């Protein structure tokens, strides 16, 4: 399936998504959710590059050949999340999920 | 969005219990509706899809899924009933409701999401 | 001691005397120079000529002529073809100035429904939806009554009306979307009479679905009245277009003569350039060399 | 002396009487028609063709009267050396 | 001490060599001198062809003709087809009558040959004659004549040795109570049978506008006949029969003037030479056209 | 005291002796076909085109044929189709095949595939065979088996890389006697389904008169499938199925006449690209020009 | 040498019997649905008069100077003629 | 100047090169029920023909006028030939 | 034409009467048939015309005598009725029948005329 | 509407109506019809100048402009008119006049 | 090519009698049957040929012998039966069954010949 | 109709006279050969060329109005009685010939 790599305020640091050609190409749509412990999946930004409404500034992207990668700018204490993608397949049912990743603030 | 969740408890492997969502705001006749698993460690994974009337069509669920979980859908009262039966062990864990973006020609990823409701299958 | 003039040149001509001989003065009778450029001719970027009629998901007053690109993207997401469709860009070649008139409002069908019977063959911003130039009639109450509406056209000028009959699947679809099992449709006006049925047949799956659109067109004249009759798969307008009386290939943006690959801006006889132009051209000619002579030679 | 008035009109001559042609486009047909399209190839192959035919030989002979007239030209000054001996 | 021949002239002449020149002698190719007037041709002053074949009421004054050539009318005649409708195939019909030869009327089927149905009350008030409601005189709108409609099942054997040719037409009803009323049966159809024909066709009930009196509609069609063959008919209502067919042996001008092998609708070519710049469009021969007005060669002394 | 060359031979004047008649006009053709660059044209003795496909009795002969590149037929066969009718949009079923490359003959569907249906009894006296009466072999008239009817509802998914072209016909019967018996449905229809075609038809029950025998008449039609496109059919009655399939690839002389160049015409072979001759305007391939004349000379050679 | 006429009046015969022949035309026109043919109609007529129109201008142009070329060089002929006894 | 047949019998090849180039077409027929377009098939093989006809026998004709044209002022390219050393 | 009429009298005002006519003279399925009024000093004055059941058509009254009179038809029989009802003093009039020329596309005016009937309103 | 005016032997008089032109034109639909004290209307002449058949030579006129006249000839010891008005339900009656003997 | 045949004897003039036959090794309802009579002396002569029930088609019987001879068929028992009535002394013949060859549009003529059956009238 | 009249190591030839509206260059011409107390046997069908499952004795032509049949090799056992029919158009059925006896001594 998706990899994903496992897991100081005022930085930014950036997080890169590794797929293959039958699971991701030069399409432009893949997903980025964001998930809080006890809470529910909240989307932060659906195509790539494009900011959706009623969301922070908080958060951009970019993707490029194989891979894509979404860049938090200002970290501060709250922002200990996790985040899940998704990305296309094909005419197949529907798409592939994709391993999470953890994100420490100290 | 304001989806709204029923259903969930403690049952004997084996046996059967049902689910149920409402929802309201949005139109119910021109959206698409799917099902999601999520658990522990691993994360989400598909549990099927059902189709719109005036569409035709009929749900697909995944292959590890199929032969037991099938869904019903009801316009007119706007509700989606869950069927379980011949769950197993593996079976523990919450479940979300949700919508689906529109794009191309299939639904793709989900949208929006709910509260959710876990599960659980014990000796 | 006077001679024949002699004079010095750098060109050369061919006649049917020789092979190739020396001239004074090579004035060339054609050209090759367009500019590979483009009553402002209408510019669509991806609409086919049918899906910006029907009013696709994805302009005034006037123009001349259309211009397209060859295998557009945004066809009609539905399958289906246009009965006459060749006839129509016929006629929309030279319609002059192009203006969009509700003749029938929505408020009309206060017995029939009309917010569901969206397709998600063309999706709108992440949602399913339909044509907007068209309303499609679906059961309201687990009753169809039927459709009776007449117009007058109290304008004076001609109108172009578009209308649509759906072909259902199987025989359950047709069950659940209308009431009546066997339906049919009757058009009547000066000079027309037209009767229809749906077609019930199993069939392949071309894109999403395996349902089929079929659209008719007509033209009314200013003093005359039009009527409608439908007991189910009906498709009602929305809108009118007040009329008063094509080239395939396209690039990036003064002449009357154009081709699919440019300008042409000379009025010379002839080029050997792409002979299919629009509007006047001067001719096509095969060859690459042709010239008449003269000069000062005296 | 000057008479290229005589000849550049000829140019001119010939741009003009290729006369003028009604606004046409050519239409495409439905597949289930193909003799039509058959049918619509022969004049307009037929057409160029008389038309090419029309063209570089018919273009030729005047170009052959342009260097007739020319070379006859240049012997119409020389008989005009020899009215005086 | 003889010189060149020298003449005197009061004519011109154009060419590529100058702009125009004094001619000895001007021999054009065109000429203008058009008469302006037309086997001698049908002469028919409004019937439509339609409404004459067909016999409109105001067509007495025709039919017997002995041979024609071609046909001349003029646009939007007066005595079109007072009922509306139109002909299926209605431009091949004119373009198969362009050369008929000789055009003999005979009487196929006789009036009493329709015991059971009634034919008195067949008329339309769209074309009246005389002061009287009235109908075609070639076809019979056959109508309930004791609230019954026994079956048509006439048949012809074609013992000529000629062609013929025959009309039948088909009733399209305004509404339901008018096909309730005039015939018994609510759904009808008719049936044609022959060698290398088969027909089908029903009635079409629908609102329609008001184009010209009364709101329905004529549909007619046509068919050729082998000269030894026969033919069929069936039908169950609606149905127009025939009472008159046209003995034909083997194989137009549209404008209007008062009375050579070339004719224009404007006038008589008196002349066959090259060409004219008269109007092009032109029935049977004509010489050419050319767009212009001046074209001259010279010769003689 | 030298002169002018003086020599002999055999729109200013009408007839002058020329020195050399280089003649640009030539008559001199074979009246007979010619062997073309290894596409030899498809020769028939009186089968017709309908006829030869459909398979009638009397055109077992050839059977299988490699590429060809036109079609010699002679006209008015003796050897049409016996049975009455004609195939629905048939011109257009000549401007095809006219190019063929190879016509290769493929079993599509099997014989056994109708377990349900009779096959023996579909024979008919038009057009006999070894003194029996017999039918088409190219395709199969279903009729009653058991009293009953089951609804034919066979499909194809076309696995093969080529189009293919296939043939079904409806059949028109006599009166309502020869429909009762036959058929055990007083009404019937055929029903077919593809990607950009639908048909709907019924049977035409109408009085006829006797042309070739049977009253009746039969009505074909044809349709072209894509490599990767599947193809259905529904009927209740009154269906003629088909048992064969040719594997088409990709991209007409009417006369008779006995058997290298590319120009030919119906009466014989023009061996000369040479650019004007007056022989019959009508002819297939490249034809140099046609004229209406008999005498065209331009002279030169000596003199100089 | 006189009397050269008869020798420019057959190029007249000519040039208007070799017009050739024609038959029975006519002018049918279709009804309005099928407007495509009514245009392939135009165009070919358009083309057809077009050609022939210009090949006219062509021909009675070319003839007209070829006739005065005739003349004039018929004229030298009469001119050597005389000339040659000297 | 001798040996000046080379350059004339290109001209016959001249005629024979060019003349256009034909794809492969056959006469097709139709049905009786639409005898109009056969009556449109009959207008432009005759009109084609007609002018093809006038090509030959006319634009074949000047060129053999020229044929003669040419072959005679020939014979005038050496009369002025033998006068240069008179 | 040798039409023949009945009825007519006196009635009290707003009461109700009938008139018919039959006529033998020439068949009845082609004639258009009309009803006229004739009053002293005035004249002529419209009432209304019938239409044939072969062209449909409808009995259109005139605007002064709209929705109180009506025809009827009966070809069966040769027989035409007109009711009167509601009627008031100014109707004492005498009353015609009549068939009418035909002409272009509608009826004018009579061509054979009835020898009349009175008809009297009084107190 | 149609206006026509009020009221010996061997003499001729001529009679004539009065109307519009949104009544009366160029349109040949105009009737003439004979009253006779206690008698039934007569038709004279329905056809303007096409005097019908099985009646005398008296009844002869003309039609002009907006009006129209009716010659009587050869008068002895022993009259409405209505004219064309297009799509319209009916034909306009007009005034009668009284012919007077003395 | 087992033609079965039966029937025959001796009757009283103007009588009835019935005779059927029966046959194996062929497509029954493929093949076309007739039925000839055989006389001392003369010889062979016509009686008729039947029709094919998948052509339509009737019986067309011989013109010295229309209007009392008649025949049946029944494919579906493979059985042909025989029907004579008003019988006269010059009937006493012997009849032979046969199929008939096929060739353009007609039967004319025969391929296989049964055993056959004599048959007397007499006082 | 169609008439026709009435030792060993030889060879005879049986002639069938007929009209032109029975016979012809038609090729719908048959022969039968009938064994006293047998049924009637197909000896030849077509004009010129032999059925199966059947000896060479029997062989015969067509020309003009008539045609022959030859029996090659005459022996003992030919003694038998030959009938014929022709064709007749679309007429219901064929014509049938007068027929021959032969006698062998």
């Amino acid at each position: 399936a998706l990899t994903q790599p496992a897991s100081s305020p005022g930085q930014s640091i950036t997080i890169s998504c590794t797929g293959t050609s039958s699971d991701v190409g030069s399409y432009n749509l893949v997903f980025w959710y964001q998930q809080h412990p006890g809470k529910a999946p909240k989307l932060i930004i659906y195509e790539v590059s494009k900011r959706p409404s009623g969301v922070s500034y908080r958060f951009s992207g970019s993707k490029s050949g194989n891979t894509a990668s979404l860049k938090i700018s200002g970290l501060q204490a709250e922002d200990e999340a996790e985040y899940y993608c998704c990305s296309y397949v094909g005419s197949d049912t529907w798409g592939v999920f994709g391993g999470g990743t953890k994100l420490t603030v100290l | 969005v304001q989806l709204v969740e029923s259903g969930g408890g403690l049952v004997k492997p084996g046996g059967s219990l049902r689910l149920s969502c409402e929802a309201s705001g949005f139109i119910f006749s021109n959206a698409w509706m799917s099902w999601v698993r999520q658990a522990p460690g691993k994360g989400l994974e598909w549990v099927g899809r059902i189709k719109i009337q005036t569409d035709g069509g009929t749900a697909d669920y995944a292959a590890p899924v199929k032969g037991r979980f099938t869904i019903s859908r009801d316009d007119s009262k706007n509700t989606l009933y869950l069927q379980m039966n011949s769950l197993r062990t593996e079976d523990t864990a919450v479940y979300y409701c949700t919508t689906l973006y529109c794009a191309i020609t299939t639904c793709f990823s989900p949208r929006y999401w709910g509260q959710g409701t876990p599960v659980t299958v014990s000796s | 001691c006077i001679g024949y003039h002699a004079n010095n040149s750098t060109e050369q001509v061919d006649t049917i005397m020789e092979k190739n001989v020396t001239v004074t003065h090579a004035q060339d009778i054609l050209e090759k120079t367009h500019n590979g450029k483009l009553v402002k001719p209408l510019i669509l970027k991806d609409c086919s000529v049918a899906g910006w009629l029907l009013g696709n998901p994805m302009r005034v007053p006037e123009w001349s002529y259309i211009v397209e690109r060859a295998n557009p993207a945004n066809d009609l997401c539905f399958p289906g073809s246009l009965n006459d469709y060749e006839e129509l860009k016929h006629m929309l070649s030279r319609i002059n100035h192009f203006e969009k008139i509700q003749i029938i409002p929505k408020s009309s069908w206060p017995n029939h429904e009309t917010s569901l019977g969206v397709s998600a063959a063309c999706p709108y911003q992440g949602a399913p939806s339909f044509f907007r130039n068209v309303v499609w009639l679906i059961k309201k109450n687990d009753a169809y009554p039927t459709i009776k509406i007449s117009y007058n056209n109290t304008n004076r000028e001609d109108l172009l009306i578009l209308w649509g009959i759906h072909h259902s699947n199987n025989a359950e679809e047709q069950t659940n979307l209308y009431k009546n099992p066997i339906t049919y449709i009757s058009v009547g006006t000066s000079t027309l009479n037209q009767r229809l049925a749906p077609k019930i047949a199993t069939r392949s799956q071309v894109n999403g679905q395996r349902g089929r659109m079929d659209f008719f067109w007509t033209i009314l004249k200013p003093d005359d009245a039009i009527h409608f009759e439908s007991n189910g798969n009906f498709i009602a307008p929305e809108y009118a277009y007040k009329i008063v009386k094509i080239m395939k290939s396209g690039v990036e943006y003064n002449t009357k003569c154009q081709t699919p690959v440019g300008a042409i801006n000379s009025s010379m006889p002839f080029h050997n350039i792409h002979p299919l132009t629009i509007g006047e051209c001067p001719k096509y000619v095969k060859s690459n060399k042709l010239v008449l002579a003269t000069g000062l030679r005296n | 002396q000057k008479a290229i008035d005589g000849v550049t009109n000829k140019v001119n001559s010939i741009i003009d009487k290729m006369n003028t042609q009604f606004e046409a486009v050519g239409r495409e047909f439905n597949n289930l028609e193909r003799r039509i399209e058959n049918l619509n190839k022969k004049m307009e192959d037929g057409f160029l063709d008389v038309w090419t035919y029309n063209a570089e030989l018919l273009v030729l002979m005047e170009n052959e009267r342009t260097l007739d007239f020319h070379d006859s030209n240049v012997k119409n000054l020389y008989d005009k050396v020899r009215l005086q001996l």
